[PDB]
RNA sequence: GAUGUCAUACUUAUC
């Protein structure tokens, strides 16, 4: 389930604070 | 229905199993029964679309260690732990120039991802099972 | 079959002194295995290049003289 | 009396033409001089076989006939196929009634079109040299490439569009060639972007 | 030392296609493709023997990112 | 692949 959730998350919404 | 009798380019018959030639049609039907033909026959997407995104502002606490980030996240009420991943700055929404660094981004399902740029080449390890932890009682995730 | 092994030259002992005195059960099989990876690996240890002059070479002392003559 | 192949290879000036069967002849030096001549032709390979050079392609499928462009450009093949398809459906009574009162004018396309196809539209075929003999597997051995060039099938398989812009044009082994250097087996090979200009050398490789 | 093993290739790839793919990094002296004679299909592996061991090592090091028909081709020393 | 019996088919503008 963690591998399925990690492979479906958006990796383009980057936010630097 | 014999799958071995074929027609050649000269108007003849050819047995492909025993590889024999026959001139007339009466010689192909008499070549199926015999000692050679009998011996030849005996020898032969849903999780990504359902992700809610309100994007709240996260609060990270970076600290230079010596031998680590302490990001406080709210209650997610799920078994899925937040995951960290190292990505390159070549892919972006606007593609700004001079992007030649890497960014370690931590992401969770009810919150937005928080990214930290790493100018150095290799000073740590961004693996999940190797050097990260998440205390579900205090809702605190750490990675070193 | 004994007839297909007697007509095609099979079951005939042939000795190859280059590949560790290996055995071969056919003249055409020996001629096919001469231009193969095993004979090239056996001839590469002596330092002879894989060419067409050493196709019918069997003894190492004759192959060394054929390599020194060229 | 009969020497081995080693002495025959050492005695002859060209040991590449020496075979295993030439040592048991009646003249090894004469056979070695005749086999290593300038304009001599080799013997066929079916002299030592046992299939009489024609019993190997039994079960193999072959096309009936390859018509040239000059004969196919006259419309005689389609008319002959239509006449064969019309004659294959006629019975014996229709074939015997057409012999006493035949219908003239089956095709009759032209008279000068055949002369134009045989005199004006004549094309020279693909001949060969006199030394290139014919064998049984010569019709199937068609595999007999250049460094720096890629075919259309290899580019379709690898997924590399051939373009004049040398940014996306080279294969992805160009980064390894930039990090490691030129190939040691080809010192004169030049690739665009490393040792060649990019808009100039659009052929993705040059042997200079 | 002069032979490198190539794996991860599809069955539709041919030996002249593999030779033309290997010729871009160096001249290959021999190419062996093990295939079953009963079915006439390749086994997905091949051996490219070059003229030198250093050229074979450079070809093995320069082919770690080659993809053929959607499958990445791996090169190893053999 | 060879042998010896049988049948089919083909070639030489053969008669």
């Amino acid at each position: 389930k963690e591998r399925v959730a990690y492979a479906q998350i958006d990796w383009h919404d980057f936010v630097v604070v | 229905k014999d799958p071995y009798f074929m027609k050649n380019h000269l108007g003849s018959y050819e047995c492909k199993l025993c590889l024999t030639l026959h001139n007339n049609e009466g010689s192909y039907l008499a070549h199926t029964q015999g000692k050679k033909h009998q011996t030849n026959l005996a020898r032969r997407v849903e999780v990504k679309k359902f992700v809610k995104i309100g994007r709240p502002g996260y609060k990270v606490t970076k600290q230079r260690d010596s031998e680590l980030f302490q990001i406080d996240y709210p209650e997610i009420a799920e078994g899925i732990m937040p995951r960290h991943r190292f990505m390159s700055a070549y892919e972006q929404r606007i593609e700004p120039p001079d992007r030649r660094w890497q960014y370690l981004l931590m992401a969770a399902e009810p919150y937005e991802t928080i990214a930290f740029k790493v100018p150095s080449r290799e000073i740590d390890k961004a693996e999940g099972k190797f050097w990260t932890h998440w205390n579900r009682e205090t809702k605190q995730f750490f990675l070193q | 079959p004994y007839w297909l092994y007697k007509l095609h030259g099979l079951n005939i002992n042939y000795n190859c002194e280059i590949c560790g005195n290996y055995t071969y059960r056919g003249p055409k099989a020996f001629q096919r295995h001469f231009a193969e990876w095993r004979h090239a690996h056996g001839m590469r240890c002596l330092g002879i290049p894989n060419t067409a002059h050493f196709a019918n070479v069997t003894q190492i002392e004759d192959a060394v003289s054929l390599w020194a003559k060229l | 009396n009969r020497f081995t192949v080693a002495e025959l290879k050492q005695l002859v000036a060209r040991p590449d033409v020496v075979e295993m069967h030439d040592v048991t002849a009646q003249d090894p030096k004469l056979l070695v001089h005749l086999k290593a001549t300038r304009n001599s032709v080799p013997v066929p390979r079916h002299w030592c076989f046992k299939r009489k050079y024609l019993q190997g392609k039994r079960g193999i499928e072959k096309p009936p006939f390859e018509l040239p462009d000059f004969i196919k450009r006259t419309g005689i093949q389609e008319m002959r196929e239509a006449l064969q398809e019309k004659e294959e459906q006629k019975t014996m009574k229709s074939k015997m009634r057409e012999k006493v009162r035949p219908k003239m004018g089956k095709i009759d396309i032209d008279y000068q079109k055949l002369h134009d196809a045989f005199f004006k539209w004549q094309t020279k075929p693909k001949l060969t040299i006199h030394g290139d003999l014919y064998y049984e597997g010569k019709e199937f051995e068609t595999r007999l490439k250049k460094p720096g060039d890629l075919s259309d099938e290899l580019r379709i398989s690898l997924g590399m569009p051939v373009g004049p812009n040398a940014h996306k044009v080279p294969p992805p082994w160009l980064i390894a060639m930039q990090r490691y250097g030129p190939p040691p087996s080809y010192p004169n090979l030049k690739i665009p972007g490393l040792n060649s200009p990019i808009p100039e050398s659009c052929s993705f490789g040059y042997h200079a | 030392d002069a032979t490198v093993y190539v794996g991860g290739l599809d069955e539709k790839v041919s030996e002249p296609l593999l030779w033309e793919l290997f010729l871009q990094a160096g001249p290959v002296v021999n190419t062996h493709m093990p295939k079953d004679r009963v079915t006439g299909q390749h086994q997905g592996y091949g051996f490219v023997e070059f003229l030198s061991e250093e050229d074979a090592d450079y070809a093995i090091k320069i082919m770690n990112m080659i993809k053929l028909y959607g499958k990445p081709i791996r090169v190893n020393k053999a």
